Formats: C-alpha cells, structure tokens, sequence
C-alpha cells in the first residue's frame, strides 16, 4: 500500500561491547560516590579472560577497579569457565591515566506508551525478558549473550507512523551443548516472544529467525571482542531519528554529547506527551563561544498545527539548556549511569530525562 | 568553458532559471544574477544601482543579454508603483544604454498583456492599448529598451508555467492546492481566455533566436511566441486534474467577467508567424509539461518532504 | 523561511580513534594480499605507548602483526617522542584468537560462495544525494576535504610544522526544496589541529585560512560573515594518542554521512566482507547514489536488514524524501529488480576481496573518487 519496513536491533547484557558499555559506566558510578566532580573517561575492551581499562580521570575517589569490573561481570552473570567468562579467573589489567562545538538530537515517537519507535523497544524487551528468565531459573540454558531484531510494518500517516504489525524477529542467544537445537526455537517462541510482542501485531505471516546460526555455544568475550561505545544506535533511537557521534557509557555529565543528549531527549518527550506533535527530531546546534545553543531546529513532520516557529518559541519559556542548568534539573552527579548501560538509555520511565516538563506555554 | 557568453538577469526567478539553464547545457558559458537571493547560485545584483549593473557588464562583456527581471504580479504593480515603473521600465532602460554600449544583443522579455484583447489574434505591428498597469509598464520598457538599443529584441510572452520551486511563482501552479482538493468545492475563471506557455520552452526560442542573430544582424526589434493551446483559468485546473488522475467536479466555472476584468484583456492572443517563418520554437504539450511541473506539490509526496525520516 | 544549520565534523589520520580505525583495516589488507577469503574481525586499541589487537583471525595468509602495525603508525607519522608517539618504540601487544567455529558452521563453510549467510545480523542505510557532485552532504565532505588537505600539505613539505592529530567542524545554513537540501553557505568553520614548538597561532592561523579553507571551500559558499575558528582554545601538541584512549570504530558517523540520512550502528573497520555491517552498507550506498544518479529521486534513504546465517536479507525499504515523480514501492521494486544484495554476491559486484580497505580508514568511506560502491549502476526498468 503506502506503507513501508523499518528494522531495529538490541543486544543483552552478555554481548561483550555492551559488556564494556556497562563496565564503563560502572566505574564512572565508583569516582561520582566519592567525587561528584570528578571528571572520567573509561574506555573497556573485552575479549577472551580479559578486562582492560583505557583513558584519563581526575578525581579525588580511590577505587578498587578489581572490585567494579569484577562485581559488574558477575551481576552480568559470568560465573564459571564453561561459559567462556568468569569474573572469578579474568585477567583485569588496568591503564588509566588519572591525576587531581556540539550537534546533539533527541527524537520522540507517540507509536508506543514509553514515546520510543515500536521497533527498538520490542528489541529492547526482547532482551530484557531473556535476563529475565535466565536470572529467575525457568530458563536455565540461556547463557549471558543475545541479540535481537524486530523489522516492523509501518503506516506513514500525516507525519506521524503507525505500526500496523510485526514482520521479521530475530533472536540468537547464547545456550548451553546440553539442550537441542528445538527445545530452544520453541522456547523463544512461547515463553520469550509471546510475554513481550503485544498479541494484535503477531499472525501466521510473522517470520521466526530463531537461533538462525544453529549452534551459539560459545560467546560472549570468546566469541567477539568487544568495546565501549559500539552500540551508540542501539543505546538511542535504534535506526530512527539522527545521531551525532557521542558515545555516552563511560563519559561523565562534564561531556555534552552525554548530557545534551539527555536534555535533548526529554525536550522531545516533553512534547509529544504534552500534545504539541505526535512525532518529533529536536535538533540543538551548541556553539564554541556560546554556553547556550546557537540553534534549534524542530522538525515535527507535520504532526503539529503549530509551526516550528511556534514550537521553538515553547522550548526556551519552558527549557534551560546550558549544561550547568541541565546538571541540576537531571541530577546527572547521582551515580545512577550503569543502569543506563544496557536496554537503552532513551525509553524507560525511570531516568530523570524521560519524566516529561509540564509544558506551560 | 565555452566562447560565447550571455547574462540572465532574474535567473532566481521561474523564467530566469530556465534561460541561464537552456544557454548553459547548450555550450554557452551562462551568468545568471538577480538580488532576492542569488547566492550561492548566482551573482547578486540590484538592478536599479547603476553601477552594480554596469561593473558585471564591463567586466562579463556578454554578446547577448537576456531579461527577465520584472515586477510581474498585475495586483502588486497598483499598489507600488513608484517601484513597478522604477525597475520595469528604468532598469530595463539602463539595461539597455550598457547593453548597446557594450554591442551585446539584448532581449527584452515582454507580455501579451500590452494588448486590450478586443481583436486577436495580435501580430507584432498591432497598436498596443494595455487596460493595466502592468500593461503598460513592460510596454514602456519596451520603449526604453528601443530608445537605447537599435537592434535590441522584444520578445513579448503569454502566462507562464513551468517546473516552480513555489506554486505562487505562477498562476497556473497556484490553483493545484484547489485542485487536489476534491472535497472544497471551488470555483474558476472561465471567461478570460489564456494561452499557458511552458518556460523551458520560452527559454529554447530565447536561444535560438540569440544564436541567429550571432550570424544574422537583421535579427532585431519585436516578437511573438507562444503556446497555442487555448485554455481558461478553469480549463487548466481541469487539464491539471487529469493529468494527474484526479477528479474535477468540486471546481465550478464562473463564466462572468471578473469585477476587475474590464481591466484584464480577454483574449490577448499572440500570432506567432514571424517567429515560425525563421523556424523559431518549441511546443512543449501543456498535458505533458504541467504534469512535469507539478508532482513535486502532490499532498503525498510533499508530506515526506522532510529532511530526515 | 524554512532555512536551517547543520554540522558534521571529521577526524584526521592521527586522531587515536581513527588510528585504530586505520592499522585495524591495515591489518585487513595484510591477511588479504595472502589469503583473499581471510575471516577478519580485528579491533584495535590505542592509549599512550600502546597499539593492542584483540579480535578473531583466521586465514591461511601469514602476517607480522609487529610489522604491519608499526609501519602503518609511521606512516600516520608519529616517530618521535616530542610528537607523543613513536612506532619504532611503542609497545605492540597481540591478543587475537581465532573466529568462533559455531559462526563459521553458521556462516560460511560448507557453502558455496555465493550461498553464503549474513556474517552476524544488524542494520545497515545507504544515503545520496544531490547536493554535490561527489553526491554525498557537503557539510561532512567539505569536513573531509579540509583533514585531507591539512595532510596533503604536511606530507608534501608545504607546511612541514604540523603533525598528524586534527579535529575539523564544518557548519552549514541550508534551505529545503520539495525534499531535497539546498547548501547555501557556510556558516562556521573550525579546525583544530597538532602543530611542533617552533610556531606562532598568528601564522598558522593565517596558513590554515589561505593555504586550506581557501583552496578546498569554494568561493561561492564563502562570505564575510563565514565565522572561522582556527586553532580554537591556543596550542596542541598533547596529541595523538598521548593523554588519551582510542578505539577501532567510534568514529563512525564521520566514516559515513556526517550525521545524515541514518546509521545502524554499525562500525566498519578491520572487516571484512563476510560481515554485512560494512559490505551491506556499501551496497546500500551504491544503491542509493545510483538512484540519484540514474536520475529517479534527488535524495533517497536505503535500509536493509540481515540475520546471521541468511543471505537473502530480511528487510528492504528506500525513503525518497518526497523527492521522486515515483513511488517507493516503485523504487524499491527496481532496486529489487537490478540489484541482488547477498554477501556472496556483492562481494563480486563491488570486489570486495582486495587489499585496499585502508584508503577508506580516513576522510570517509562514502562519496570518494575510484570506490566500487561509488560508481553508479545503469539502471533497467
Ligand atoms: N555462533 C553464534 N551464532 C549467533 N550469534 C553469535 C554467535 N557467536 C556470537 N554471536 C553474537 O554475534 C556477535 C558476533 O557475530 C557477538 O557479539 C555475539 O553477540
Ligand atoms: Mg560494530
């Protein structure tokens, strides 16, 4: 018809580059209790009985990094050899360096409740229930490792798009040599997809891409190395709105390409849920020279019948976007930050960002 | 880079950007200028500063010169015409002095509304006896244009469309909005008779006739072109609904002449012979053109006009 | 009226994420001047003194990873350590097992070339458009042009004082026009970049704006009210990987489209076709540049989508930006109908077994003169 595909992917908590994603942000949370104002860059790489920690911080905190990296790569859930990973016989060797412009965008979506594009957050869940039933029991084949797909079937419309249904899942997640190729495809099917797909958007046309490599026994670090920050478009808006290079995890609030990215996300949450359009990109140009943005461009495709004009003119009655006011309308010095590290960090009602400003225009 | 060289003045604009194009991609080197917002295309330019004129003229040195920078809305005229006169009829003027003074071969592009439309259709040595302002004002650079330059051309020129960027850049273009929507009934002029005349087309004689002169220095004074296939304000919307698959009933046809219309010439009907007997012109089908001209401001695509998805 | 500023930034052949990006593709070109069908996932990391390789090799090519590493830092052009770097003297550590046996029965082996899966799933997007001749955005291709230049003069002697590491910022004001954008000039400029001891920001300033932006920024595009910040905040020769951490592949949205268009999250470099992350995502420009070219739409977004072990991809859908006199399903029934988008088959058309991944590993890997990928297809229909 008029009517088109889009694919998003998500990753769980096992994949190593989120691995090092979350490690990251795990030591950047271990400096932030001891020194809100310490300033951190922590690149993590992972690979086979290794964790390395790159780059310079300055801070006042002393930290065990054998105990961060450790603690982090059990809650992950690598706990015995058998499994390619164990936080008890890893390597931890560590390299830090440690003394004492801007175009950012943030996008919104009223196709789902929490204003993200179905198709990411059905990734997202995807994995989420996975950890789920691996950390429960009721799965106990499942190992750390996963990775999701969701190609979902749209419907432009005014601007806005709707999803009308589910057209391709994928999902490879890392098992055991125990269990058959079946139990698994199964499994997805019924205790894994069907907990998390809403049941309008599944038919016989939907396609499984269940395990579709035969045997994934062997991942994590073993499988592929893996590095901070590798996942930027699965950390936002999964093939959808813009993006502008900022990897987050590991950065501190003292980077915009974090922060901004914050504000710019709950600028745009802000007005699709106070009803100023259905869909839309805020893009916030930052200045050299200029502590406030230089421009804001808000494209809302239409969904408005109020001009951009207009909808400009409600961001800076409303918004305060110079980092030092972001910091404190956030809070971005709690030391909260690895929880942001894996299943998105646009999309869960939890962060301080994605509590949509009361629009008094 | 090639020899011969041509200025376009108004190449912002719908016309212009069609002639500086036409000359270019046919082995001309082509200069367009005009002030609304020439840059990064084009040269910038006002055309009433004499010397911003003069400079790119003496320092271009153009064997032709082609103009097609006017105040052309009928309406706008009548409420400034200090303006209207100042640059339809002055610049072209002063166009014209430095044109001659720099032995380039200007054409003076110009409009079938010099006529009254009480006897057509018009030939080039008819008495003209415009009923507006706008009339007269491209009639009086004509004169400006022939003061100041033996051997200048006027190439008089009906209702213009073509590929916009804006669908008020023509009255054609506009009425697509009251086309597509099929819902809001609408209604049409259909008493003033029209001839819709393609640009690229006005732009293909613009050149064959400067290269002509190139050889031929009896190529001079005043000419017709136009389309010819004869159409009202209504009978275009119709056309325009056709050609692209739309229903045209919503659009009632007001056959009375306008409250403004006994000062708007009713049929102003250009013959074309002297241009046709030197084999001049082209004939785009207004079926065909205008469907060129107008997929751009379909609703569907335009609502994917974004700049991300 | 409608009119609006964007900005996309590049790196240059010293800036420690595009050093990795650079020895990680080096180290591609190595093991395929020996073994073309080399399995390589090659990640590289850089901090002060340290070049680490840590990834997944298997190839019947036999390679001295100490020698390609080096020689490719020496020719990024660190070899002193007043510059912050040496590759006569930095450590080179080797961490590199091979590629997981379940991926390859998953995969490749057992296959004809041709039949070959996707090497792992994910998203890919393929961007164009008319703006340029070179037909990518100008903001990103002008950012390019400007570390290009900065190295072409340090490389050639005409400017012997600077040093590899370079930062430069281009922002452009544009204008929409029925979905396609119109560059109308630029509006700042900025370009950081390593200099030695014995040189004044007066002078480099004014090389930087004569000898550089001058000569790679048209004329037109320039005015007087173009804002330049050349070397911003003062002096830089903390550079390189000095101070610092860098990471194959987080220079990503520079190696593409500047922040155009999309991207899937995918990074390119040390890969080789195999992995649909960079071969699909040269397809998809190959196939998108093809359409503006061929001359259907002025501006047009691609997306395929794979899973791993499929060749025939999962997802195909193209966005025209209302740019087109056709559908998109019109369009995407010819790209169906002239192109064919399994690994095994676009490591063919765009030839993707050669040695030459390295060219790619600066200055972007889109819009650029002799690529495969960039040279349009006719198209039937
Ligand atoms: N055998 C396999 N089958 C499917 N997916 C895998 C396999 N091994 C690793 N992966 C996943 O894909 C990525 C590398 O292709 C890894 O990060 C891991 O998440
Ligand atoms: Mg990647």
């Amino acid at each position: 018809e008029g009517t088109f595909l889009f694919t998003s992917e998500s990753v769980g908590e096992g994949h190593p580059d989120k691995i090092c994603d979350q490690i990251s942000d795990a030591v950047l949370d271990a400096h932030l209790q001891q020194d809100p104002d310490a300033k951190v860059a922590c690149e993590t790489v992972a690979k086979t009985g290794m964790i390395l920690l790159a780059g310079e911080i300055t801070s006042r905190a002393a930290v065990d990094y054998q105990k961060v990296v450790r603690e982090a790569v059990k809650h992950i859930g690598y706990d015995d050899s058998s499994k390619g990973f164990d936080y008890k016989t890893c390597n931890v060797l560590v390299a830090l360096e440690q003394q004492s412009q801007g175009l950012m965008f943030g996008y919104a979506t009223d196709e789902t409740e929490e204003c993200m594009p179905l198709t990411i957050v059905l990734a997202h869940k995807l994995n989420a229930k996975l950890a789920e039933l691996r950390r429960n029991g009721t799965l106990p084949w499942l190992r750390p490792d996963s990775k999701t797909q969701v190609t979902v079937q749209y419907m432009q419309d005014r601007g806005a798009v709707l999803p009308i249904r589910v057209h391709t899942i994928v999902i490879s997640v890392q098992h055991d040599e125990e269990v058959c190729l079946d139990e698994m495809r199964d499994a997805l099917k019924e205790k894994v997809i069907k907990a998390v797909v809403p049941a309008k958007y599944l038919d016989e046309d939907t396609i499984y891409h269940l395990q579709p490599s035969g045997r994934f026994v062997i991942g994590g670090p073993q499988g592929d190395a893996g590095l901070t920050g590798r996942k930027i478009i699965v950390d936002t808006y999964g093939g959808w709105g813009a993006h502008g290079g900022g990897a987050f995890s590991g950065k501190d609030y003292t980077k915009v390409d974090r922060s901004a990215a914050y504000a710019a996300r709950w600028v745009a949450k802000s007005l699709v849920k106070g009803g100023l359009c259905r869909r839309v990109l805020v893009q916030v140009s930052y200045a050299i020279g200029v502590s406030h943005p230089l421009s804001i461009s808000i494209f809302h495709y239409g969904t408005s019948q109020k001009s951009e004009r207009e909808l400009l003119e409600i961001v800076k009655k409303n918004f305060d976007l110079r980092p030092g006011v972001i910091v404190r309308d956030l809070d971005l010095k709690k030391p909260i930050y690895q929880r942001t590290a894996a299943y998105g960090h646009f999309g869960r009602d939890s962060f301080p960002w994605e509590v949509p400003k009361k629009l008094k225009y | 880079i090639p020899n011969r060289r041509v200025l376009v003045t108004g190449a912002t604009g719908l016309l212009g950007r069609a002639v500086h194009k036409e000359f270019q991609q046919n082995n001309w080197h082509a200069v367009g200028c005009g002030f609304r917002r020439a840059r990064p295309k084009f040269e910038q330019v006002n055309l009433l500063d004499s010397n911003a004129v003069h400079h790119i003229i003496h320092d271009f040195q153009p064997h032709v010169i082609v103009h097609c920078a006017a105040e052309r809305r009928p309406d706008v005229v009548e409420n400034q015409p200090d303006a209207a006169s100042q640059l339809n009829v002055d610049a072209s003027g002063n166009l014209a002095k430095e044109a001659a003074a720099v032995g380039a071969f200007l054409i003076y592009i110009s409009s079938d509304y010099v006529f009254d439309g009480t006897n057509p259709p018009y030939r080039e040595e008819d008495i003209p006896a415009p009923l507006n302002l706008y009339g007269k004002t491209k009639l009086d650079g004509e004169k400006a244009v022939l003061e100041n330059n033996l051997g200048a051309a006027v190439l008089r020129i009906p209702i213009l469309y073509g590929e916009v960027e804006k669908l008020e850049e023509s009255a054609v273009t506009v009425m697509f909005d009251k086309v597509q929507f099929s819902n809001k009934s609408a209604n049409m002029d259909h008493w003033q008779q029209r001839f819709p005349t393609h640009v690229k087309d006005v732009a293909t004689v613009c050149r064959q006739l400067a290269e002509k002169r190139m050889l031929d220095p009896s190529i001079k004074g005043t000419f017709h072109w136009s389309g010819n296939e004869q159409m009202t304000k209504y009978e275009m919307a119709c056309a325009i609904a056709d050609a692209f698959n739309l229903p045209s009933s919503h659009l009632r046809p007001i056959t009375d002449s306008p409250v403004l219309g006994a000062q708007r010439p009713r049929n102003a009907q250009l013959d074309c012979s002297k241009l046709e007997t030197l084999g001049i012109g082209q004939r785009t089908p207004f079926r065909i053109g205008i469907k060129e001209s107008l997929w751009p401001f379909l609703i569907d695509k335009r609502w994917r006009q974004t700049v991300f998805h």
